[PDB]
C-alpha cells in the first residue's frame, strides 16, 4: 500500500503537473490574442485611423 | 450589399450554433463511449473503486 | 525483507502505468486539431465571403457604369 | 497511562482570505450618451480607412489559443513533472532494498 | 523522555491574511464639449498606425514562455530519465551489496 | 530458474516503465 | 473519474497473503 | 490511479514462486 | 525471494 | 525528562511584503557605509576566541 | 524538566507609513558602545587566561 500510495501519488503529482502546465495555459490563452493579434490588430486599427 | 452579408449571416449563424452543437455532440459521444469503458476499466478498477 | 518488500514494493512498481498519458494528451491534441481545422475553416469562410463581397462590388460598379 | 497531548492543524481553520476588490461595473457612471449638435451639411468625400480589424477576433480567439497551447504544454509539464516524482518514488523502493542488502 | 506533543511538528498556517482593496480601474477621461459648425475646411488628413511592435513582442514572449512550458516538460522528461537511472543505481548498489 | 523468470518480467516491466516515463515527460515538452 | 475511493485494501489483502505464502 | 496494479499481482507470484 | 521482489509492476491503458 | 521550543520564527514571523503609497521623494543618499558587511571574520574569530580556550582547556 | 519558553517575541511593527512628504526627518547616526562587548572580549581573554 505505500508501492499503492506511490501511484496516488503519481496522480496527485501528475495533478501538480497539470496545473503547472493549465495555469500557464489559462495565462497564455489569456494573452497571446494580446500578443500577435496584438500587433496585427493595432496595424488593422491604424489604417482606420489612417483613413478618416 | 445587405442580402450576400445578412444571409451569409443568417447561413452561419444557423450553422455556428449547431457546430458548436455537433463539438458538444462529439462530447456527448465520448461521455457515452468513456461509460461503457469507465464502468469496465475504472469498473474493475471498481473491486477498488467503481463507474458512471 | 519479504515483510518489508510487500511493502515496498511490491516487486517494484512503476506507479504511473504508461503511454496512457500521452493517449489522453493524443486525445486532448487530437480535439485541438479540430479546433485548429476550424479555425483554418474560418479562414475558408472569410475566402468564400470574399469572393461575395467582391462579387457585390464587381455587379454594383457595373450597374453604377 | 503516559500520552503526548493532541495538537492539531489549526492553521487550516484560520483562513483569512479578506479580498474584496471593484465589482461596479462602468467607472464614473459612463456610457455612450447622445451626443447631437448643429445640423453642419458638410459634403465629406470618405476617404475610407478600412478596417480589416472588423472583429480580427479570429486572432483574439487564438490570442486564447496561443495560451490553450501554453495550458496543454504545462498539463504535459505537469503531468512530466508528477512522473518524475513517481520514478522518484520508485527510487524510494530501491533505496528500501539497497538498507536490506547492505 | 521525548521532547513532542503530538503533531507540534506541523500546522499548516493558511493565516495570510491580505487585504488589497487597491482601485485597479481608473476613469480614462473622456470630453466632448459641443463641437460647432466646422465649416472650417482646414482638417488635413493624416492616418498614422499602429506599432505596436511591443504586441509583436508580447505574440514573441508568448512563444517563448511556450517554449519555457515545452523545455520544463522536456527538462522534467530528463529529469525522469535521470530517476530511472536513479532507480537502476539503486538497482545497481543493491546487486553489487549481493555479489 | 521460475523465479528467475519472474524477475526478468519485472525487469522488462523496468524497460517499459523507461519507455513510460519517456513518453509521459515528452507529452510535457512542448513545440512552438 | 475512474475509480475512486477504495481499491487497495482488497489488492494489499491479496498481494500480502501471496507475500505470506512464502 | 486506475490502474490498481496488476503487473504488482504478477510481481506479486514470481517473487513469491522465487521465494 | 528477495531478489525476485526486487523488481517490476505497471498497469495498462 | 527535557524537551524545549524546537519551533522556528516565534510568533509564526517572516519578512512579509509591505508595499506603501508610490511616494517619490528624492533622497540624496548619505550612507552610512558598513563596514560590518559581515564583519563575519571577526564571529569566526569570536568562534577562534572560544577555539583558544578550546585548546587552552 | 525545564519546558521553560527561552524565545519571548521581540515585538515588530509597521502600521501602513503614509505621505513622509513631511521632509522635517533631520539625521542622527549615533552608534555603538557595545564597551559591554569590548568587556567581555576581556573576559574572553580572562577566561582564556584562568584556562591558562
Amino acid at each position: 500500500v505505500e508501492l499503492q500510495e506511490l501511484n496516488d501519488r503519481f496522480a496527485n503529482y501528475i495533478d501538480k503537473v497539470r496545473f503547472l502546465e493549465q495555469q500557464n495555459k489559462i495565462l497564455l490563452a489569456e494573452l497571446e490574442q494580446l500578443k500577435g493579434q496584438g500587433k496585427s490588430r493595432l496595424g488593422d486599427l491604424y489604417e482606420e485611423e489612417m483613413r478618416e | 450589399r445587405l442580402q450576400d452579408e445578412i444571409q451569409n449571416m443568417k447561413e452561419e449563424m444557423a450553422r455556428h450554433l449547431r457546430e458548436y452543437q455537433d463539438l458538444l455532440n462529439v462530447k456527448m459521444a465520448l461521455d457515452i463511449e468513456i461509460a461503457t469503458y469507465r464502468k469496465l476499466l475504472e469498473g474493475e478498477e471498481s473491486r477498488i473503486s467503481l463507474p458512471l | 525483507a519479504q515483510i518489508q518488500e510487500q511493502h515496498v514494493q511490491i516487486d517494484v512498481d512503476v506507479s504511473k502505468p504508461d503511454l496512457t498519458a500521452a493517449l489522453r494528451d493524443v486525445r486532448q491534441q487530437y480535439e485541438s486539431v479540430a479546433a485548429k481545422n476550424l479555425q483554418e475553416a474560418e479562414e475558408w469562410y472569410k475566402s468564400k465571403f470574399a469572393d461575395l463581397s467582391e462579387a457585390a462590388n464587381r455587379n454594383n460598379d457595373a450597374l453604377r457604369q | 497511562v503516559t500520552t503526548s497531548t493532541r495538537t492539531y492543524s489549526l492553521g487550516s481553520a484560520l483562513r483569512p482570505s479578506t479580498s474584496r476588490s471593484l465589482y461596479a461595473s462602468s467607472p464614473g457612471g459612463v456610457y455612450a450618451t447622445r451626443s447631437s449638435a448643429v445640423r453642419l451639411r458638410s459634403s465629406v468625400p470618405g476617404v475610407r480607412l478600412l478596417q480589416d480589424s472588423v472583429d480580427f477576433s479570429l486572432a483574439d480567439a487564438i490570442n486564447t489559443e496561443f495560451k490553450n497551447t501554453r495550458t496543454n504544454e504545462k498539463v504535459e509539464l505537469q503531468e512530466l513533472n508528477d512522473r518524475f516524482a513517481n520514478y522518484i518514488d520508485k527510487v524510494r523502493f530501491l533505496e528500501q532494498q539497497n538498507k536490506i542488502l547492505l
